[PDB]
RNA sequence: GGCAGCCAACGUGUUGGCUGGGUAGGGGAGCGUCCUGCAUCCGGUGAAGCCGCCGAGUGAUCGAGUGGUGGAGGGUGUGGG
RNA sequence: AAGUCCAAGAGUGCGGCAGUGAGACGGCGGGGGAUAAGCUCCGUGCGUCGAGAGGGAAACAGCCCAGAUCGCCGGCUAAG
RNA sequence: GCCGUAGACGGUGAGAGCCCGGUACGUGAAAACCCGACGUCUGUCUUGAUGGUGUUCCCGAGUAGCAGCGGGCCCGUGGAAUCUGCUGUGAAUCUGCCGGGACCACCCGGUAAGCCUGAAUACUUCCCAGUGACCGAUAGCGGAUUAGUACCGUGAGGGAAUGGUGAAAAGUACCCCGGGAGGGGAGUGAAAGAGUACCUGAAACCGUGCGCUUACAAUCCGUCAGAGCCCUCGACGUGUCGUGGGGUGAUGGCGUGCCUUUUGAAGAAUGAGCCUGCGAGUCAGGGACAUGUCGCGAGGUUAACCCGGGUGGGGUAGCCGCAGCGAAAGCGAGUCUGAAUAGGGCGUAUCCACACAAGAGUGUGUGGUGUAGUGGUGUGUUCUGGACCCGAAGCGGAGUG
């Protein structure tokens, strides 16, 4: 049997050239009014998975 | 380009063969050729060994009795592995162990076997085995033992001739195969690689093409 | 001469199989999983984070869509032609299968990277404009298809 | 393959059941009770190893007090002369000097005396 | 006085300096069992197994050292499981 | 700025494989309690036990001395 | 010595090509059946084909389509196409009708509501011939022995244990003790330390004989010192020492079982009467990550399948590497955001030298050196599978009472 590639992992994170694995930032979507222009322009773009988080990502990602 | 003379059942030499070196002057590589071998033990090899697990031992759907008060050991099926006449935990299983290795690997070691054999001067050239149209082991055996004294020879015989391969068929240390089917494990265990002309040309053309 | 008892594995080829479970010497009594637990007995599966939302549900999905319509091209650059023709003459995609630089049966479009020095005939299904300048100055047709 | 336990089972068994002979009760006939007994007979040999040298020791300087006092001095008095003396010997040959050779050991105490300083509590 | 780990020095393996309690656990190297490819050797002038003696190795253990009992198969080297 | 420096077998970065996530007592600083508990909750380049044998405390995990590579029928000491 | 188109495998009093059944290689069918071939026989065309020109009729009906409620499709009702069940409604015959993922237009494809069809594919109750880095009697089928038997249950149903004398019975005539059983002589046999309780014959367990020790003594049953007694190996005299070895041990010091699980157990916490057998990290997959090792190398490699009594030879379809950035159109050693040559994100393997700028941490340009993957296989983890092994109360389906 072939092993299954997490949907959810797929669908959040991708890989740069290098091997780099991205991810998006978090409280962006609603409830922006409250939310000064400073801090919505540092949650957007894309960073990178914290050190901690590359293993389990990388197994979700892989299979 | 090593030379070989051919011989024939009559004792005279009938003409000589060139052996090219890209087949027959390779250095040997100790490591591959044991992976190859190996490999084609592994495929000769048949599994067919088989034990019956918990599930498929007859009987032994029931729990022999109650969790509770007996004061005996909890059990919760008479086949249990712990049991005697019970099922095999990590059993035997019918299992393939043919492995997959690359054909340059394969006819780099069958290079490196023959091009050994033919540094060592294992190599003869045959034109025919014995004299046509009736196989003679007599003949095959007395040919054979003028041309190496050792003990286990391949002989590499063409499809169509019958006459050669019954007449050294019943030789003790005597292994006769086609030049299509040359393959690593007979060429190192034979002592020397007896060649039929044709088979020899038919070889080296079909290798150098 | 070499016989069948002179094969021998590569030096550090094969290693030997940890048994385990097999007395206190080695491994013993418990097989490397400590006292109990759960992973003392089965597993634990590698989206689970202790009850918490998982680093995979907490995160916004990636922005975008796939469009299944895209025309993806494979890609040479002018530096490995320049390598790969020294005698330069002219360049299709089959002598660009041939020589080794692109897939077989795919669509090429060609890059200006490195430096052509030789005259060259190349046809492609597309060029850049880079590509297509480094081409010409050396006196050379970047025939499209 | 299946393998049968036996031989390499045996082996084990034998040996410890043989190093186990002459224990009392099960512990020279069933060969669990004689492990346990055989980890337990290790350990104290082990142990009586180190200690020995320290009785042999104590019973050398029982034997050395007896025989000092039988010439009017003590044990210290006599090991504090005897290092004033430079005389090197030990323990397990001063004692066989006094079992063995009654008169060489007085001399010894004699000496031991000499070099001992005049007056033993003075502060120097 | 014997052994081992790390490192250094000099050389085609010796010397020296430090170090060597250990559960969960990580790493390295090994003994014993069976079945096998290949090559060798022993065996009704007595194989295996079992019971002893006399010994051996740092350990798992060993005895192509020897007696008894027994009656037909084993050992060794190098690979495979 | 030096020291240790044929070692701490030190720090830092990445990766393979973990176990742990019930602690205890003793010394100092505190909370809760009656300034009780072999109580309970914290701090501590504090210690030991856990995972630590040997000597002393009569016996006596956590106190004092001291960290067991092996042998010796050698010597000097620690707490006592 | 001989045969060998025969040296496969078994038996025969211990390892047999030449003793036997056989083996290689050839021969054999009255009858029955199964295949083919040629015929009688049957059918069909021959009152027959062709290439042309202009109009009416026909081209599968309670069907398609539509609506309601469902099923199934990667698609869980979603914008839901195609297929399909029940209930209603219900068309046209070719400028017709259906499909090209709602729908509309145009182009394209096809011609529903009639029916038959081999091969490539799946399986083995049964029959024949073979093979095994499969088991060898607690194994292997439950069943090598009376086996679905004995036994258990009202019933559905559950369900065992039990192989080996010897080469040949030559299976112990006869005598003695004994009511017999059993034995002692005598015989058979190479062996009766093979006597139908029978190959080998281990441990627990139970005796008999011999040596040392033990009835003033508080013993996790040992360990370290150790008198005495006994037995051996040597040298020497009449019994006494040694580089000795063994067996017992009067007496002295020291000494709180094993395992689990715990802050902590000799613990008065758990498990174990004893011995002998058996009983727990395995396998599958071009699976994922990492690390060895081997082949090729800017390339590597085949899957299905085809041909070989084999492990060999072919097979380019695919996969991985070779360019990145972006939601995407797209552009591309750059690209995205942005009005920005204005900053930032990601990328151009990495290093060296030289210039230009800056000391807001260094950047930008020219040269060189140049980029390493992939396929087998060992190992450690991991995924899907009962997945290291054992263990519930209970839940479903079909039956028996």
């Amino acid at each position: 049997p072939k092993a299954k590639t997490h949907s959810g992992a797929s669908k959040r994170f991708r890989r740069t050239g290098t091997g780099k694995i991205v991810r998006q930032k978090a409280n962006r979507r609603h409830l922006l009014e409250h939310k000064p222009t400073k801090r919505t322009r540092r949650l957007d773009g894309r960073t990178t998975v914290s050190a901690a988080d590359n293993s389990r990502i990388n197994k979700l990602l892989n299979g | 380009t090593l030379k070989v003379d051919v011989k024939t059942p009559a004792g005279k030499t009938d003409g000589s063969v060139e052996l090219p070196a890209e087949l027959f002057d390779v250095e040997p590589n100790i490591a591959l050729m044991h992976q190859v071998v190996t490999a084609q033990l592994a495929a000769k090899r048949q599994g067919t060994h088989s034990t019956k697990t918990r599930g498929e031992v007859s009987g032994g759907g029931k729990k022999p009795y109650r969790q509770k008060g007996t004061g005996r050991a909890r059990q919760g099926s008479t086949r249990a592995p712990q049991f005697t006449g019970g099922g095999t935990v990590h059993g035997p299983k019918p299992r393939d162990y043919s492995q997959r290795t690359p054909k340059k690997m394969i006819a780099a070691a069958l290079r490196g076997a023959l091009s050994d054999r033919a540094r060592n001067d294992r190599i003869h050239a045959v034109t025919e085995l014995v004299e046509g149209q009736t196989p003679s082991t007599k003949s095959a055996k007395t040919f054979l033992g003028t041309l190496t004294e050792n003990k286990k020879v391949l002989v590499v015989i063409g499809r169509t001739d019958e006459v050669g391969a019954k007449s050294v068929r019943n030789l003790p240390g005597v292994h006769v195969i086609s030049p299509d089917q040359l393959n690593t494990y007979d060429v190192l265990n034979a002592d020397d690689v007896v060649f039929s002309v044709e088979a020899l040309n038919a070889y080296i053309s079909a290798n150098s093409k | 001469v070499i016989k069948l008892h002179d094969l021998k594995p590569a030096p550090g080829e094969k290693k030997a199989k940890t048994r385990v479970g097999r007395g206190e010497g080695s491994k013993g009594k418990t097989a490397g999983r400590g006292t109990k637990g759960t992973k003392a007995r089965k597993n634990v599966p590698v989206m689970f984070e202790g009850g918490q939302m998982p680093i995979h549900m907490r995160l916004p999905k990636l922005k975008g869509f796939k469009n299944r319509f895209r025309t993806e091209y494979q890609v040479v650059n002018v530096g490995d032609i320049n390598k790969a023709f020294p005698q330069g003459g002219t360049v299709g995609v089959d002598e660009l299968v041939a020589k080794g630089l692109v897939r077989k049966n795919s669509l090429v479009k060609v890059l200006g990277d490195g430096k052509l020095t030789v005259k060259v005939d190349v046809t492609a299904n597309k060029f850049s404009g880079s590509a297509r300048e480094a081409i010409t100055a050396a006196g050379g047709s970047a025939t499209e298809l | 393959a299946r393998v049968k336990r036996a031989l390499n089972a045996q082996k084990k068994r034998r040996t410890v059941l043989k190093a186990s002979k002459g224990y009392r009760g099960q512990r020279s006939r069933l060969y669990r009770k004689a492990k346990e007994q055989q980890l337990h007979s290790l350990t104290y040999a082990y142990r009586d190893r180190r200690a020995r040298k320290g009785e042999f020791r104590k019973l050398w300087i029982s034997r050395i007090n007896a025989a000092a006092r039988a010439n009017d001095i003590t044990y210290n008095r006599l090991i504090q002369g005897l290092k004033a003396a430079g005389v090197e010997v030990d323990r397990k040959n001063l004692a066989e000097l006094a079992v063995s050779d009654p008169a060489a050991f007085t001399a010894l105490v004699d000496v031991a005396r000499a070099a001992l300083p005049e007056d033993v509590n003075a502060p120097s």
